């Protein structure tokens, strides 16, 4: 028996198939393989089966779908409701350089817009996830 | 039997450090025996940087492909 | 006669992997939010023939859509430019 | 502050070069530089007469510009390329004529290559064949649309080579 | 000393060896081709680094590689006249 | 003003003459020492005695292996000969252990050879 | 069965009816400075003659003939020279400084572009050019940055790691220590330590699958 | 001086110079000593980074080693 490349090359791909398996196994120990390095950190798979897991929103993964919504909803009313009256329909400008104090309202109203953007898609990623 | 492609064939050369990569060429022979590593040998009318013209594959840098057609490598 | 090759002999095409799917360690991509963007198939023109929408006005008919620029096809062709 | 504004003819930085006093400095200037580089030679020289069709050539010139739009700082007539067609100098004609020629060049040449494809026709040229593609390339606009939607221009690129070897083999 | 390494799509036509300046390298026996010999480096400490056995190469990407080591160079990789360190 | 050019009289020399003519000298010297620049040139005592040292270390004493991580390599090598045993073809006399030997082993007697110098 | 010629040092032999006759130049070897030689002796059929490595030309005496350089490179272009006019009987030597001969070119008495039995592959790799590992991948192990120096076997391994590590959604992250459990190496078997490891093992991927699950 | 810019000269600017030294001889003197002092550590550290690491201290040197309980903390929470 003469042990040809063909041979060679079958050995070569068991070997890779089997050991690749092994290796992502836990029986293999590698630096890539910490908390921080490729795997992601335990108890919080990040993604499966190519779908954002409710883990991507951290504290927010207890939230249901229907309140993520409403929530969403209401900050981006509410922070699109400040931008516009403090930029536009009702500027702080003029009263500032007056000497008066801004409408503070209307500033932590504002922070509330991309607030209400991120609300959206975590409220999409729980309702794509069966929540 | 034949192991590899027809003589005369065009196959597509999936060899990455080829300078025919993922081009085609002609299947001048292939060797029969089975301790050959590279027994396939194509043709290229392209030469590469050193001006040669054929070069030698393994049955598994090499997949069958039609020939050419107008202004296609 | 074809002597048939194994498997681990056998070629793996370049073609069969495009950068829109998934390579030969077959990991899902990054999930998409916008839509669940799956491997897409050119279709297009087909699709365009079998819709409704083109009735004499153009002289054409059901089957045969007006077209000239050709913009249903350009999804078909996008598989060949990126 | 009006759509009116929009217009490059409506700008604070420009003015008519008729109207310009710099432009019209330059011009007077130049006429007279002409004029006194003339008045060396005798006066029925044939470089008389050549002094002579080139102050005619530079007061036609004066003419011609003075429509154009100028800076008022030095009054040197502008080319406006904002994309407006119906203005003097505009970039947007020659811009037009230009693309179609190159097109012309390109559509030509990568037709004869197509049709010959042999190193030794591109070496000696096929003459015939080089003409006939040099006239077939006018169509050139609606010839490569359509082949860019019929998928005869471009190729996958897993038929090309894509480069140097990135990874492990 | 620079580095000579043969990989097994050698076919044995021995330009390398013929092409070698201080016969570093020589065909040996072997399986792998049909020429039956693949071209060996035993004598790489005499391996200048001109890579004429690159140029000589005929395969699609070359089957004999010379990788530069400057950091360990000796006098007979530097091909030193003048001066000896042995 | 300009009364402390008395201490640039002492100083502009004694930096730029004095201190940069002893710091050439210092060099040339140390040029010729044993571990010149043992850090950038091969074949080094010093780096030698520096290498044995972290090997000696428990924690990198084998950390230059490029095999390691494997935490139970007996149980690796039986799933290999498993995987071996079912992809074997007919009358096949390559095992598992005497494959990884061989692949393992190699002949490139010209790697590193410096080493002798130090060791 | 090679026998080395005696080949005595350049400094003894000051005139030899071998040395071949030679106009000379200042093209030779540095005798004051350089200790380190190579002769090259072969026999002629005739008296050809011929250009010398180190400036001007020769004319090699009918019979044997000896030659003295510094390089092996010289030593060889000659020999090179030699068989082009059809003299395949030269030999080189190395002379050290004490007086040993190496017998260096043919080294097993036939020409290395001949091929010869009991020759074996030296700094040969079992696959492509392409094949080697990739040099981020062993990185502060024994091939730090010479990834073209790799066994096969490690190049094999090295390949299967990047082969498994693309499948992040499957992949067992490392416990993290627990640095309180640190005791002096002084304060059992191997079997049963990987065991208890074992058992710890499995009992971090149970607490991480309940984990997991509560909010999945 | 002797000013060679145009704008020096059509300016008049000028380069004032103070009668006294800002600094006295025992100013400059304890600046140096503060110089020394770093010079010294300087030398310190230079000869610290060209020995590098010394894992061998283990086998001979006094103390079992420490690692700072945050440090400890650092090392479980990981990377
Ligand atoms: C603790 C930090 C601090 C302090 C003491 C102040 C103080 C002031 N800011 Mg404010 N400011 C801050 C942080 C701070 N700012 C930050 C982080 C930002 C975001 C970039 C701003 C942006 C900002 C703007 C754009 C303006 C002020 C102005 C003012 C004045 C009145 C603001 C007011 O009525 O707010 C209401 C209470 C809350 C006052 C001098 C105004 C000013 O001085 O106008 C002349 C003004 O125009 N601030
Ligand atoms: C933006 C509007 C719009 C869009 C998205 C479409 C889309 C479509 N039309 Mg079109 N169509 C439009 C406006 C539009 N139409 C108008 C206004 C008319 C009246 C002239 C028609 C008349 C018409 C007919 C008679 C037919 C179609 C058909 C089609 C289909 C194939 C052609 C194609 O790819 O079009 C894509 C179109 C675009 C991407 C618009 C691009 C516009 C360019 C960039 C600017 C040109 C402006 C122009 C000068 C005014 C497709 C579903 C055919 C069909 O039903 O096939 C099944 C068909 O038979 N259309
Ligand atoms: C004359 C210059 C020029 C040329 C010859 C090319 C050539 C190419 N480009 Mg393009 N490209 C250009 C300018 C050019 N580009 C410019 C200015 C941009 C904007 C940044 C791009 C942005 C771009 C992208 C993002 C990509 C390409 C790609 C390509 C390749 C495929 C082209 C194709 O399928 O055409 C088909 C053409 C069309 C479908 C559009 C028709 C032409 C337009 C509408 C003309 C509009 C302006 C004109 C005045 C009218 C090819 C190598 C692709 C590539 O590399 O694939 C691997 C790719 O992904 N190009
Ligand atoms: C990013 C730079 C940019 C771009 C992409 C364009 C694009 C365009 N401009 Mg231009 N424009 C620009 C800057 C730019 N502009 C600026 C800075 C100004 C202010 C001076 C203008 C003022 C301006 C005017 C006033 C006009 C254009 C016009 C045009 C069009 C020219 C092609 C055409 O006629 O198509 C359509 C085909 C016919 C096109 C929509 C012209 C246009 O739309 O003509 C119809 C036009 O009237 N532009
Ligand atoms: C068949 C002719 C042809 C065609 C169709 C193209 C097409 C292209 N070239 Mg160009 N190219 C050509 C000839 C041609 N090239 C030649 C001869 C050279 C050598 C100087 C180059 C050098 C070149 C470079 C260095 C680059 C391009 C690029 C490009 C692309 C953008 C356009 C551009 O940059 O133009 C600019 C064109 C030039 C700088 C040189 C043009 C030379 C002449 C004018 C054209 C030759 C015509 C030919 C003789 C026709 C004969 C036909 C007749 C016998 C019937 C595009 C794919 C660019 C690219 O990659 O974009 C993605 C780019 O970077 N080309
Ligand atoms: C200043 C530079 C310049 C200019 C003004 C032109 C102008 C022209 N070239 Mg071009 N050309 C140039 C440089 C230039 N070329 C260069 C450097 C090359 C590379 C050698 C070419 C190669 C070339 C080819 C191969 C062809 C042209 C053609 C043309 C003509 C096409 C448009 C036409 O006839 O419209 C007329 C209708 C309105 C036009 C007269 C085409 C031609 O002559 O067609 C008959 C053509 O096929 N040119
Ligand atoms: C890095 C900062 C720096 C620089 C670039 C200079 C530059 C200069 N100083 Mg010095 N000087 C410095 C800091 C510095 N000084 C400090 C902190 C002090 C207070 C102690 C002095 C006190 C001082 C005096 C009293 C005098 C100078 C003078 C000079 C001149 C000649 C050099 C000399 O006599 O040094 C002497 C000074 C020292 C030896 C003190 C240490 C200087 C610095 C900290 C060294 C930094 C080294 C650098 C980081 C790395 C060097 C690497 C090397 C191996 C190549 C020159 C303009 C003379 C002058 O004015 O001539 C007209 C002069 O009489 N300096
Ligand atoms: C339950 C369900 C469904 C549903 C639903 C329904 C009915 C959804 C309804 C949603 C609804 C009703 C959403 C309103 C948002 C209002 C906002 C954000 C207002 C902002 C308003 C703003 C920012 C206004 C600002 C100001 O103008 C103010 C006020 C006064 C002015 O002086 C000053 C300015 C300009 C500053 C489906 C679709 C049927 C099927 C699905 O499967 C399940
Ligand atoms: C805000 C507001 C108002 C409003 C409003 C709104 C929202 C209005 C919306 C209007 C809208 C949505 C208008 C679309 C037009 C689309 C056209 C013309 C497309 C033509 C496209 C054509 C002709 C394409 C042709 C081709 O592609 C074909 C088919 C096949 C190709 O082979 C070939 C070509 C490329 C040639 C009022 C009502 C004004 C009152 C008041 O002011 C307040
Ligand atoms: C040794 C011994 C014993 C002893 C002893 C005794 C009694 C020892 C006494 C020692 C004594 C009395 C030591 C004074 C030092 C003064 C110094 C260093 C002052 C420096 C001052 C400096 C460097 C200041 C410098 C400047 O700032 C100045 C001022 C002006 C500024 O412009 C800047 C400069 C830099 C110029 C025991 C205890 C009896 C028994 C034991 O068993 C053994
Ligand atoms: C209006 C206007 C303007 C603007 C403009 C713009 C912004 C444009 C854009 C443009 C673009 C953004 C474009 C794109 C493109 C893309 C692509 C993708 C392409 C491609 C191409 C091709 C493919 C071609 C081909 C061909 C032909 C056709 C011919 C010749 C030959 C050849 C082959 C080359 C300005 C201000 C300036 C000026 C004024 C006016
Ligand atoms: S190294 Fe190149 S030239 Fe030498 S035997 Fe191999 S393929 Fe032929
Ligand atoms: S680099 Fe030159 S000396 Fe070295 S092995 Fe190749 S041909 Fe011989």
């Amino acid at each position: 028996y003469k042990e040809t490349p063909a041979d060679e090359r079958l050995f070569e791909q068991v070997y890779l198939q089997y050991t690749s398996e092994y290796m992502k196994g836990p029986m293999y120990w590698h630096k890539d393989k910490l908390q921080g390095s490729l795997p992601d950190y335990p108890g919080r798979p990040m993604i499966r089966d190519g779908k954002y897991t409710p883990y991507v929103l951290g504290n927010l993964k207890s939230f249901s779908s229907n309140e993520l919504a409403f929530l969403s909803m209401l900050f981006f009313g509410v922070g699109l409701y400040g931008n516009l009256q403090f930029n536009y329909y009702d500027p702080q400008w003029a009263k500032v350089d007056a000497g008066g104090y801004f409408n503070v309202s209307y500033i932590v109203e504002s922070l509330l817009l991309p607030i209400s953007f991120f609300m959206h898609i975590a409220c999409y990623i729980q309702k794509q996830n069966g929540k | 039997p034949w192991v590899g492609p027809k003589k005369g064939s065009w196959v597509k050369v999936l060899r990455p450090e080829s300078y025919w990569y993922q081009t085609r060429g002609q299947v001048v022979n292939v060797n029969q025996k089975p301790e050959i590593k590279y027994p396939v040998t194509v043709k290229f009318d392209r030469v590469n940087f050193s001006n040669v013209n054929t070069n030698g594959f393994a049955l598994w840098e090499v997949i069958e492909a039609p020939a050419p057609g107008p202004g296609e490598v | 006669e074809m002597a048939t090759l194994p498997k681990h002999m056998q070629p793996v095409d370049t073609a069969d992997y495009p950068v829109y799917k998934p390579g030969p360690s077959g990991v899902p991509k990054l999930p998409q939010l916008v839509g669940d963007w799956g491997v897409p198939l050119p279709g297009s023109y087909k699709a365009c023939l079998t819709m409704v929408g083109p009735d004499v006005e153009t002289a054409c008919e059901v089957g045969k859509p007006w077209d000239p620029l050709g913009l249903s096809k350009l999804y078909d062709r996008n598989f060949d430019f990126n | 502050n009006t759509p009116e504004h929009w217009t490059i003819k409506a700008s604070k930085r420009l003015e008519l070069c008729k109207d310009n006093k710099a432009y019209k400095k330059k011009f007077k200037d130049e006429l007279y530089k002409t004029e006194k580089q003339q008045k060396k030679y005798a006066t029925g020289s044939a470089v008389y007469a050549r002094f002579n069709k080139k102050i005619a050539q530079i007061k036609n010139r004066q003419e011609a510009y003075g429509d154009r739009l100028c800076g008022k700082q030095d009054g040197n007539p502008r080319v406006v390329a904002t994309g407006e067609w119906n203005v003097r100098a505009s970039v947007m004609w020659p811009a037009s004529i230009f693309l179609y020629t190159a097109g012309w060049i390109g559509w030509a040449g990568r037709s004869y290559l197509i049709r010959t494809n042999d190193e030794t026709k591109e070496l000696n040229i096929d003459v015939p064949l080089a003409l006939t593609c040099m006239a077939s390339g006018f169509s050139w606009p609606v010839a490569a649309w359509q082949e860019i939607v019929n998928g005869e221009m471009a190729v996958p690129s897993s038929q090309i080579h894509p480069g140097g070897p990135y990874t492990q083999s | 000393s620079h580095a000579v390494k043969i990989y097994d799509t050698c076919i044995g036509c021995t330009l390398c060896v013929r092409a070698c300046p201080t016969d570093v390298l020589e065909m040996v026996p072997a399986t792998v081709n049909a020429a039956k010999q693949v071209a060996s480096s035993p004598r790489v400490e005499d391996c200048v680094g001109c890579k004429r056995c690159e140029t000589a190469c005929p395969t699609d990407f070359l089957s004999i590689r010379v990788y530069l080591q400057e950091n360990e160079e000796t006098q007979y990789s530097l091909g030193l006249d003048l001066a000896d360190w042995s | 003003y300009g009364d402390n050019r008395k201490w640039s009289a002492v100083l502009v020399p004694l930096t730029t003459l004095v201190f940069p003519a002893v710091a050439m000298g210092s060099f040339v010297l140390y040029s010729f020492q044993e571990d010149a620049f043992w850090r950038l040139v091969p074949g080094t005592k010093r780096a030698a005695e520096a290498e044995k040292a972290w090997r000696e270390h428990p924690l990198f004493k084998d950390s230059k292996d490029p095999m390691f991580g494997l935490l139970n390599p007996d149980d690796y090598e039986k799933g290999l000969e498993e995987a071996w045993e079912r992809a074997k073809p007919a009358g096949s006399t390559v095992t598992v252990k005497d494959k990884l030997k061989q692949l393992s082993k190699q002949d490139s007697p010209h790697w590193e050879s410096w080493r002798s110098l130090s060791a | 069965e090679i026998v080395v010629e005696s080949i005595p040092r350049p400094e003894d032999l000051l005139e030899s009816p071998k040395f071949p006759m030679f106009e000379g130049s200042t093209g030779g070897y540095m005798s004051r400075s350089t200790r380190e030689r190579h002769a090259i002796t072969w026999t002629a059929k005739d008296q050809n003659k011929f250009e010398m490595p180190t400036g001007g030309f020769a004319i090699m005496n009918k019979g044997e003939n000896l030659c003295y350089f510094r390089k092996k490179e010289q030593c060889i272009s000659l020999g090179k020279q030699l068989r082009k006019m059809k003299i395949e009987n030269y030999k080189i030597y190395r002379l050290k400084k004490d007086g040993t001969v190496i017998f260096m070119h043919p080294a097993d008495g036939v020409f290395p572009e001949k091929v010869n039995k009991g020759r074996v592959q030296v700094n040969g790799r079992p696959f492509t050019i392409r094949g080697n590992p990739q040099q981020s991948e062993l990185k502060w192990t024994k091939y730090h940055m010479k990834s073209y120096e790799a066994d096969p076997l490690t190049t094999l391994f090295i390949k299967a790691r990047v082969m498994a590590f693309q499948d992040i959604p499957n992949l067992f992250a490392l416990p993290q220590p627990n640095m309180e459990e640190m005791v002096p190496v002084e304060e059992y078997t191997k079997q049963e330590y990987t065991t208890r490891l074992m058992e710890a093992l499995k009992r971090v991927q149970d607490d991480r699958k309940a984990k997991e699950a509560k909010s999945l | 001086r002797v000013p060679g810019g145009k704008r020096t000269k059509e300016l008049g600017l000028v380069v004032p110079i103070p009668e006294e030294d800002g600094l006295t001889d025992g100013q400059i003197a304890a600046l140096f000593v503060v110089a020394l002092v770093v010079l010294i550590a300087a030398v310190d550290l230079a000869r610290s980074l060209y020995f590098g690491l010394q894992p061998n201290k283990f086998k001979t040197a006094k103390g079992k080693g420490s690692i700072t309980p945050f440090m400890k903390r650092l090392i479980e929470n990981g990377f």
